[PDB]
């Protein structure tokens, strides 16, 4: 009993590491959506400052 | 005298007049041939004035004479202006005829000085359980609802009207500043079949209107506000959006000659909020108890329009859309809102260390979402499992059917007293519910109707 | 009954001619009067009343009401609602 | 009559003319003396035109006289084009004499009208498996191609080129936007090589070209593809990379000052791109069809560049690292590939239910691949293991010999009908076939071919 | 002859001379009656000047007269300036009177020529364990302190004047460039006090002070560095923040008249910074050796500032907020910092095998830190568990206290010896320390103390 417990065990841990694999790709896929969108805004708002000072000076 | 027409940009008009005769920053000027008013904004020099258009210039054109008026935009105010629509000049947009007016008032006026200032301390009950728990309102104080577009603000805040109207007995005023044209309709009509319209004074400039109205608008309704204060009176004042005043000076910021600051807003950002703002607020003579909303663009709590507002606030409401996501009504953020009423000596022991038992509970719950995310929470210690569980059920407490929402579910609203509210929270708190299911605590009102909710 | 097929497209247009005349742009390069361009447009479609309908028409139509509906379609990047157009 | 050039700074140059003979926007103007060619972008008033020369601007001076042509860019077209290489102006870069031309047309145009598009969503069938099964292409279509190098890129396009003078009577126009000198040699060798040189107009506008060159390349190539439709024909246009037109375009905007947009691009990023993709449509007398390579910068899909350009394109070929691994050519992913065409209102039920079916299979095995590399193969039910049988045939029936692959494949080409293509497949899902081995269906061409390998 | 002030605005002054009497580029002009000095930084055309005021403007007006010295900005050179406090003009900001000056030099000056450079690699020790380490320093080199704000560069410059300055028995110089008053007054108070005030040259420019001296004081103090080197002696130059001299630059630039550059930069900033940076050497005639303290805006090492420094120094130390937030000092990054001495041919295999031994250790134990706080310790291998465990050793064992810290720290400062330093980090990689605790590395100066602490 002891036995076959420990290789469902095995098992059971099998399948819990292959979901903790899973659900750290879909916060992956998450982040890189908000790093994508931070990423253009930070050339967008680089370019608005420079424009601006270039129509001061 | 009399001047002519420069130039015209949009909303934008230049008008020259003699050097004996050039009129005074933000008095109104008269087009002779479609009686269009205009506001000065600046003097240029040379007898040529700057100033913003209170309507269309569509089919304006060059060399047409204005005539000055000789004084600022003024409106009617007192007794008069109660039960009646009206528009950014003072004029009547309800069909009910002229206002039987006995003085009217300039638009521009100084905020009441530092000696005239009011300190009160007087708890206001909204009703609603998260914003007397953790958002305390005080008589004579402001309040602003934070959030992004369709998160709960016109909901809640009508269900804040509904509910303040039953201890108050005096006026109130009312300014529609850029918004939807179909909720003022809508309010307007459920006041007059409710006979509650006489004693509320509307004006409207909505978001069909040219930026001239949505800039001034905010003024004329102050202005009939602080006629009720000065009368030695306690009145309520409610604006529908203070963003909008913000927003239509930054759309005409550029025709005005300034050069712009950070994400494109006007330079004068703080100054425009705070000269509007101070005037809104209770003095020695009488009280002014203020509920305005405030949008956020895109949901940035840092643009800095909602950044520059926190700080002229009693109470601050933030709404999530995360939070209403789940479902929970009104989908306010227990760890972001906070009011100046908070505090022991104001609302005594037992409902500060249930807020603060809230908070903790609420803010240690939003540390472990990303272990629970990837893991489950299966992992979590015994401690962590139990808080988990009463982090559950109080956020979920924390919900409430409105009588203004009964239209979009079909379920009746409920009212909850302070005294109910504690109760609630403590036990939950102090593990009095431990048994009941988590679903149980959605949408029920008091704590008792979660206990006839878990029977079935 | 009315269909703006992309009303984001619309906004991509006003703003390459604000851009052309030098407007100061805010976020995502948008003008500043983007809100009141969708507004303005959107506030039209409406109910009116037997009363509106019977001044326009100097009373020849009498007892009716009038309206206009909108479907007005936005696209979207990524599924993100939270964008500064939408 | 003629100007003199006023100003220059780097590749702008300011030319001012009599005030009588001020030449239009997009005219092409020559240097006295010099052979250099500017391009007319803006009338700044006072006689002055801005332009961008099509070339190095050293060695010229202010003064120089500048004679206007009365018309835009005009290029040599039609059938002394094939078997060319040519710059942006249209001349002769290889060193092969002048083209023997009977007409020339300007390069800026509008698209068709509203009443010259042709009608239904008629295909265009490539004789290619893959394709024309998971990435039916319509005619007037664009198809945007994605992948790395050594994936096949060129070979795709050179057996395109063969099929459609072959097969449909058309001809083929490339447009070398932004491309490498060296590269530009080996490909024309390729054809020369692979004997598709005469079916094929070359237009190259190299990386060491200024920005003007690069930008109008692809109207070059397009005018070209234009005529060859005027007659009566179905023709292909190759964009050797549509991001560098974007990029060139950007270039060009901040050379002439303008302000620039979101995330740094041309305030007409829109409109350019509209204006080129907009010609490229099926009409009552032909139809032109593209293939354009496709970079996504920072491998971000939401990026103005990549999202302009997914508004117009109609199909997606992927191309696979993994799939050329495996020996199979082409290393089309059958997955990934998409195409607005496969619809049952579009191409029938018949063909939709076959791709489909073809598609579910090949992403049921792809799952079970996983299973197999961690449980083992003795883990899968017995239908999983028919399953995996069945998706192995079907997965190297997509393979195919080109005409232009000999060399590599050691087989003689073959051209496969979209009616034998589906039923193929059709009887590879049903059964009919699961006899055969493996092996028989990979480089066979139809169905019939497969039999007859099995039996050898 | 002389001019008049035509405008101010700031910082920045215009000026008019005659047309035959223009000053030349960095010309110091002096104003009348009040006690202020202009240096030209353009000659804009018509006989008028744009000059950076070295004072404050506050009592300037225009038409106020203005004479053109003839020259650039002179200061006092030689031995009369040893045990001395200066400003930017070279003016004594001590009390103890005029200087006993015998020459004057302009601060103005080519750097050495291509054939003038050194070659020398004698190697420095600093007492540091972590310096002596990784980042081995030469005589005649220049070493760059790179850090945010709160991380140590005051004090391990302070260690290293102790440490190299006080023992060596030539010149030195100090330039205080935008620090804090109350820095400059106790590190005079500690020169006057240890003794060693007769050989250093003191020069002051706090932040208190104009945007012109900020701008200027780099150049005063290096003008008398370079006097010393030119007479055959070996120099050391101290500068507490060479990112003001930058800063300073940026403040004026748009004043200027310059357009910006990226992150708001002057467009100038590589040749300013070379300009100064290639004047800091050693020479065939004598040497330099040079410590400058480099500022790091928000922690981020790829701003554009300490981004075009690197290349300028031998020696680079970077000093991590993530380590001092940690209570670890001197908080400096083994990873990120380096040296051109770093070589087996230019010190040693064993010093080198230990220091790369030691960097290995921590760049695994990096990805390591973020396994452990999410699936914990027990999961990882046994040579992993074992290797974590010396590197979080070897990160305290980096850690030793200052003599100038003392009054942060409250134990008592400790200097170790390179053989020490090689001899402890060698026997924690060799694992002849794993029985000790953790805690007892922590601020314990050489291995044997190590072993004592564990006892505590
Ligand atoms: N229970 C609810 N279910 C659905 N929508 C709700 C509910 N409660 C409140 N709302 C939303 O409240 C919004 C009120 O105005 P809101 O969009 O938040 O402010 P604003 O329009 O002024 O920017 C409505 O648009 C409505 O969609
Ligand atoms: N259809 C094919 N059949 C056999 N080999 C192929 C086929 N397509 C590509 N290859 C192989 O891949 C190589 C690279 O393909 P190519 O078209 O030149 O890709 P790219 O242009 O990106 O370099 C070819 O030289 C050939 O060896
Ligand atoms: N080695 C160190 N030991 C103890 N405290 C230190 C050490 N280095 C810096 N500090 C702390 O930081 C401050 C002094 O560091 P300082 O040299 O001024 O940093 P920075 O020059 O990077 O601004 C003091 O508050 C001191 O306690
Ligand atoms: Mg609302
Ligand atoms: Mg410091």
């Amino acid at each position: 009993a002891v036995v076959e417990n420990n290789a469902c065990e095995q098992a059971a841990r099998m399948i819990a590491m292959k979901n903790a694999t899973d659900n750290a790709g879909e916060l992956i896929s998450d982040l890189q959506l908000i790093y994508n969108k931070a990423r253009q805004a930070a050339i967008t708002q680089e370019i608005s400052e420079i424009v601006g000072g270039a129509a001061a000076v | 005298s009399s001047g002519r027409i420069v130039q015209i940009i949009g909303a934008v008009i230049d008008v020259e007049f003699p050097r004996d005769a050039v009129p005074s920053i933000y008095e109104a000027l008269k087009v002779q041939g479609v009686e269009t008013t205009l506001e000065v904004q600046q003097q240029l020099g040379d007898g040529v004035v700057r100033s913003i258009a209170m309507g269309s210039t569509e089919g304006l054109k060059r060399g047409l004479n204005v005539d000055s008026t000789g004084a600022a935009i003024s409106v009617p105010v007192g007794k008069a202006t109660l039960g009646r629509i009206m528009d950014v000049l003072g004029n009547p947009i309800d069909e009910a005829g002229p206002i039987g007016e006995e003085e009217r008032w300039g638009i521009h006026r100084e905020a009441p000085s530092y000696a005239d200032q009011a300190g009160g301390n007087e708890l206001l009950e909204t009703g609603i359980k998260v914003i007397d728990l953790v958002c305390p309102f005080a008589k004579g104080g402001k309040v602003g609802l934070f959030g992004g577009a369709g998160v709960g603000k016109t909901v809640n805040m009508m269900e804040l009207i509904r509910n303040i109207a039953i201890e108050h007995s005096g006026y109130s005023v009312f300014a529609g500043v850029g918004e939807r044209t179909r909720e003022g309709n809508d309010f307007y009509h459920e006041m007059k079949d409710s006979n509650v319209l006489d004693k509320v004074a509307l004006v409207y400039g909505q978001m069909n209107e040219p930026p001239g109205n949505r800039l001034r608008v905010a003024l004329t309704g102050l202005t009939m506000a602080e006629k009720f204060r000065d009368e030695g009176r306690d009145v309520l004042l409610f604006i529908d959006n203070i963003y909008r005043y913000t927003l239509a000076g930054t759309e005409v910021s550029a025709l005005l000659g300034r050069m712009p600051s950070a994400v494109g807003y006007q330079p004068t950002l703080a100054e425009e909020m705070g000269v509007l703002q101070e005037r809104i607020t209770s003095t020695k003579k009488g009280s002014i108890t203020s509920i305005q909303a405030v949008y956020v663009p895109a949901d940035d709590l840092t643009d800095p329009s909602p950044a520059t507002t926190f700080a002229h606030l009693d109470a601050t409401v933030v709404l999530s859309r995360d939070i209403a996501s789940l479902g929970i009504y009104p989908a306010v953020d227990p760890l972001d809102s906070t009011s100046r009423q908070l505090d022991p000596l104001v609302i005594g022991q037992d409902h500060y260390d249930t807020a603060r038992g809230v908070q903790y509970v609420l803010q240690r719950y939003k540390e472990l979402k990303d272990i629970i995310a990837i893991l489950g929470m299966d992992e979590l210690s015994e401690a962590d499992k139990l808080l988990v569980a009463r982090a559950r059920k109080i956020q979920r407490f924390l919900s409430q059917p409105f009588f203004v929402a009964e239209v979009f579910t079909g379920s009746p609203g409920k009212y909850v007293s302070l005294k109910d509210t504690i109760a609630g929270f403590k036990g939950i708190l102090n593990g009095d519910y431990d048994h009941l299911p988590e679903q149980a605590f959605y949408m029920v009102g008091g704590i008792e109707e979660a206990v006839e909710k878990a029977k079935k | 009954l009315i269909v703006y097929d992309d009303l984001s497209k619309q906004a991509v247009a006003y703003r390459q001619i604000s851009l052309l005349l030098r407007r100061p742009p805010g976020r995502e390069a948008y003008p500043g009067d983007v809100f009141y361009l969708h507004s303005r447009l959107l506030e039209r479609a409406s109910r009116v009343s037997e009363e509106y309908v019977e001044k326009f028409t100097n009373g020849a139509v009498t007892g009716k009401t009038g309206s206009l509906t909108a479907l007005p379609i936005i696209e979207t990047q990524a599924g993100d609602v939270s964008a500064f157009v939408p």
